[PDB]
């Protein structure tokens, strides 16, 4: 009974996340077809994505619960189509800000994809199904990245046709979305945990690490363009992004497989991984070699996945399936608030308006500071 | 006191190119935003393109994006603006303005800049 909804949802997720154009956005936005500057991209366009995502998170969380998840998934597909149509045929900074708003809407509506399974699949099949819905999606992204590189290097395709392929993929995903079964019920509408100190502590670290990770991901490509201009040197953004995603997945799988007492070693290992993330970011900032910056990105992604897997495991050790949704919603909202504060202060034109050449110094300092503060409280 | 002086503007047949230069004097200019605005009769002052001297960051308006390029020639404390494929819609008076770099600086807002040039007129004639 679960096979049909599971298969349709996994097909939708795979085709929605298969986007060969994603790895090559900055070379595309700054290329001769859009002619946008790196300052405009980093300090005027990209920040909007956070703002909308913060604004649309809670409403969409409640809409998704009230109007059941299928409508929200269809809305996400429509948003994908509109976003990629505007990316393909949009021109100027204002159109790009609208594109960022719609992509933030897509990110906010992504919650329905992972909450849909609960209302259709029996509790018995939750775990495995979730795993599938996760595995598939990750593979899709990796596949797209690899394909992009294989098309950029061997097929000598243009960034425009990568966006065309992404548009076709999202259109197919939306068509698949139109065939998901209607959920009959919902967790909250159609049916105090933070008191525990451990839950609060682990959620705080999860939120801060997630904010840092998402801030670094939004501008890693701009940093790469700064170090290795795409208009004069060969770039390997697809291969690097595929390898980094694979390393992160392997790190998460290793965390899952190995059994160790995280109640005691968790703080030590998490501090060590935060220090490694800070060191990798410092290497990306200081190093003038592009290969060193790729290696730093790989290390940062793998270590952050090592971190977040343990954090999520510790948060979710005693939480129920129903409470997962609200706890993780609150944690992602707080992470978005932190990321929005950081963007307003640092990246936004109304703050320091720092270029990408100084932003990663701030990000490395941010991770080092998280590690330093959390190391405290040992004595006294 | 800062003094911005513009040169280069003139009568150019539609479709050609033209280079404008704004030289700033009276101070050491290393931490200023240098921007170009334009104003046409019966219209308001419009942002054209800005450059961050310290970092070299550049911003353009969508109307002139892809055609106008703003650079800096520090050897003479000048900021240049090269305009290619000029159209009749580019006829205006161009003012170069200088703003002090600082927290929360709105690059595209004319009120942000406290130093303005006398303006040089660029008229584009279509045969
Ligand atoms: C799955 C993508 N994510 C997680 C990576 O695993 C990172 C996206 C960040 C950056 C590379 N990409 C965008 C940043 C800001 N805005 C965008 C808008 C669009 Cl339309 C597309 C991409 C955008
Ligand atoms: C982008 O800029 C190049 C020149 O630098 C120009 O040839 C091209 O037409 C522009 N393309 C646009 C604005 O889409």
């Amino acid at each position: 009974s679960w096979i049909y909804p599971t298969v349709i949802l996994c097909l939708f997720g795979f085709f929605s996340m298969m986007r060969p154009s994603e790895p090559f956005l900055i070379p595309y936005l700054s290329g001769p077809d859009k002619n946008l500057t790196s300052a405009e991209i980093t300090n005027e366009i990209f920040p909007v994505w956070t703002y909308s995502y913060l604004v649309l998170l809670l409403p969409v969380f409640v809409l998704t619960d009230y109007v059941r998840y299928k409508p929200v998934i269809i809305l996400q597909g429509i948003s994908f189509i509109i976003t990629w149509l505007l990316l393909l045929f949009g021109q100027g900074v204002k159109t790009m800000q609208v594109v960022e708003f719609f992509y933030g809407m897509v990110t906010a509506a992504e919650v329905a994809y992972y909450a849909y399974i609960y209302s259709v699949v029996s509790p018995e099949h939750y775990q495995r199904v979730s795993g599938y819905c996760r595995s598939v999606t990750l593979a899709a992204y990796t596949a797209g990245s690899v394909l992009a590189q294989l098309l950029v290097s061997l097929a000598n395709m243009s960034y425009f046709y990568l966006n065309v392929i992404s548009l076709a993929s999202v259109s197919v995903a939306f068509l698949f979305s139109l065939f998901l079964p209607m959920p009959k019920k919902s967790m909250f509408f159609h049916a105090e945990c933070y008191s525990s100190k451990r839950l609060f502590y682990w959620s705080l670290w999860w939120a801060f690490a997630t904010a840092g990770f998402n801030q670094v991901l939004n501008y890693v490509q701009i940093l790469w363009d700064y170090k290795a201009p795409s208009q004069d040197s060969s770039i390997y953004n697809g291969a690097v992004e595929a390898i980094a995603t694979f390393g992160g997945a392997v790190a998460a799988f290793a965390v899952g497989y190995v059994k160790v007492n995280w109640d005691l070693l968790g703080e030590l290992a998490l501090v060590v991984f935060s220090v490694v993330n800070a060191g990798s970011l410092f290497l990306m900032h200081y190093t003038a070699n592009i290969w060193a910056c790729y290696a730093g990105y790989l290390i940062f992604k793998s270590s952050y996945m090592l971190l977040i897997t343990i954090a999520v495991f510790q948060i979710a050790v005693n939480l129920n399936v129903e409470r997962y949704a609200l706890v993780f919603g609150i944690n992602t909202f707080i992470a978005l608030v932190i990321q929005t504060i950081m963007t307003v202060i640092v990246v936004d034109q109304r703050g320091l308006n720092l270029p990408v050449s100084i932003q990663f110094l701030v990000y490395g300092s941010y991770f080092a500071v998280i590690a330093g503060i959390f190391l405290m409280r040992s004595m006294y | 006191q800062v003094q911005l002086v513009e040169s280069g503007g003139g009568l150019v047949q539609a479709g050609d190119s033209l280079r404008l230069s704004c030289a700033a004097s009276g101070r050491t200019f290393s931490n200023y935003y240098m921007a170009w605005f334009r104003q046409a009769p019966g219209k308001e002052r419009e942002f054209v393109a800005a450059i961050r001297l310290s970092y070299g960051s550049t911003y353009y308006a969508d109307s002139v994006r892809g055609r106008f390029t703003i650079s800096k020639d520090n050897a003479k404390n000048t900021v240049n603006l090269r305009m290619n494929s000029l159209k009749s819609e580019d006829t205006a008076i161009y003012y170069c303005a200088a703003a002090e770099d600082r927290w929360a600086l709105a690059v595209r807002t004319a009120t942000t800049y406290n130093y303005w040039g006398q303006g040089t007129q660029v008229t584009v004639s279509s045969h």
